[PDB]
């Protein structure tokens, strides 16, 4: 039924504007107003505002006001939204929202604002970073009977890296944790093993690093020193 | 206009276990205009509860909402691992919508404290100018734990992130790492890195900590 | 011209083994971004070239 599109991630540089596109699937164009809705990583729900497209009604969160403009486009049925002035704390995923109400609404000619959100779409990461495409430089992290050692996959743009120990043979005590983005706009993150100590002067620990918007395919040898 | 607030930050709950989510209003509102999402770790946010208390559709008999005047509740029965995530309340009236701060709601367990170990720069990292620093907090619960970088006991602010993984299925704890970011120049001047850790597990502040070189 | 081609590397280094990729105008800028990534993860050696499969490599 009623069913919301959402346009692909984008990456735009610190002080300029970011556009995305959200069109509807199913129901009706211009009874239920689109909410827009964007989570900052790590942080709660926001709402950035609210339009019914055509009808003309619409309002903006008093922090995105001056700095938003919401619009539409009849033909393509389609519903866009434009932030300026972008800064490090507009990162995150943004989603398009409205009340599916009477869905295919059948000589209705209304409209309606405020109602809660049961249709989502899937969200677009909005990414704000002066950086290009960068491989990661994997760095060592050297060592109750119990040790840790680790890798720490550092500076590389884009998002997602893959870490696995030993062609993926090591599992167990492994933890990758989430890639933080530092301010320098690249991303940083860390991978570790706990294991027994009585193996660090045994057991070879490496760690495979797999960057593919740089096709990179990497490995460490984690060394005590 | 109207600000919304929730209580607990965190709630920790057994498998047959009923807890209450609370959403507080900054001035008296209408039932009408309250709803609860749920936000899976993984997942668009899903829409639990309109108008106060009216359970949207598909949503089963283990949710149910209440409230009146400026404090409203969510009630959870019978909690299921697809439950355990992040609830937000919203007010949706007037002209501006507003979100509460949320609440996570994560699976009780005894309490661990969690294992420290701080790693000194690597020497290929040296080399390029930058230097890090990492101490690693290892399967504790619960999730709140506090991290100090002290260089020549000089408390850190501003250049220090740290990252949280998600809740373990299997043993239910978390694990935190924290990256401490210097450059050459400025790692070369001190003598002294140490990592304070505080977490309830842990009956007074643990320290790791070494000298550059040995 | 803005055409770009896309050049290898390829690291034998003692403790860090495998490849990556970039795309410059020319094999000059290539190795310059390459060298740059060498010396950030802290490999140092002899560097060849293949200008058939446009691939650099480092070896220590
Ligand atoms: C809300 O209404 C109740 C009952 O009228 C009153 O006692 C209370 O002080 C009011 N609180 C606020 C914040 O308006």
């Amino acid at each position: 039924q009623v069913q919301l599109v959402q346009s692909g991630a984008e990456v735009r540089k610190p002080g300029s504007s970011v556009t995305i596109s959200c069109k509807p699937v199913g129901g009706t164009f211009t009874n239920f107003a689109i909410h827009w809705v964007r989570q900052a990583p790590g942080q709660g729900l926001e709402w950035v505002g609210g339009r019914v497209p055509v009808v003309g009604i619409y309002k903006y969160g008093k922090k995105f006001h001056d700095r938003l403009r919401l619009y539409e486009d009849d033909p393509m049925k389609t519903v866009f939204l434009e932030l300026r002035s972008l800064t490090s704390d507009d990162t995150g995923v943004y989603y398009c929202t409205r009340w599916r109400g009477c869905g295919m609404c059948p000589y209705d000619t209304s409209s309606y604002y405020n109602d809660a959100s049961d249709v989502w779409g899937p969200g677009t990461k909005v990414i704000v970073s002066a950086a290009s495409t960068k491989g990661p430089s994997v760095f060592p992290l050297a060592p109750g009977g119990t040790a840790a050692l680790g890798c720490l996959v550092k500076d590389y743009f884009p998002e997602p890296v893959t870490v696995s120990w030993n062609s993926g043979a090591l599992t167990s005590g492994v933890h990758t944790f989430p890639a933080v983005l530092q301010s320098s706009g690249l991303y940083s993150l860390s991978s570790v093993v706990t294991v027994p100590s009585s193996s660090l002067g045994t057991q070879t620990y490496i760690c495979n690093v797999n960057h593919k918007p740089s096709n990179t395919k990497v490995d460490k040898k984690v060394e005590p020193k | 206009e109207i600000v919304l607030t929730q209580s607990p930050v965190t709630l920790s709950l057994s498998s047959g276990e009923t807890g209450t989510l609370s959403c507080r209003a900054s001035q008296n509102i209408s039932s009408s205009w309250i709803a609860w999402y749920q936000q899976r770790r993984g997942q668009v946010p899903r829409l639990l509860i309109s108008a106060a208390s009216a359970r949207a559709a598909g949503i089963p008999d283990r949710f149910t909402g209440r409230g009146s005047g400026t404090d409203f509740t969510l009630t959870i029965t019978r909690l299921e691992p697809e439950d355990f995530g992040v609830y937000s309340c919203q007010y949706y009236g007037g002209s501006f919508f507003t979100f509460g701060p949320g609440t996570q709601v994560d699976v009780k367990r005894t309490v661990a404290a969690p294992s420290v170990f701080i790693f000194p720069p690597s020497d290929e990292q040296l080399k390029s100018g930058t230097a890090s620093v990492v101490c690693l907090l290892n399967n504790f619960y619960p999730r709140e734990a506090k991290v100090q970088w002290k260089v020549d006991n000089a408390l850190q602010s501003g250049n220090s992130q740290e990252s949280v993984t998600e809740q373990d299925s299997k043993d239910s704890t978390y694990s935190l790492s924290s990256t401490l970011t210097l450059s050459k120049a400025d790692y070369e001047k001190h003598k002294v890195y140490a990592c304070e850790v505080t977490h309830q597990g842990l009956s007074s502040p643990v320290t790791k900590s070494f000298n550059r070189g040995e | 011209t803005p055409a770009v081609t896309t050049y290898k590397l390829v690291i034998n280094g003692k403790t860090l083994k495998g490849e990556t990729t970039t795309k410059a105008v020319d094999a000059e800028t290539a190795e310059k971004a390459f060298k740059q990534y060498a010396n950030d993860n802290g490999v140092d050696g002899v560097w060849t070239y293949d200008d058939a499969t446009k691939t650099f490599t480092v070896t220590e």
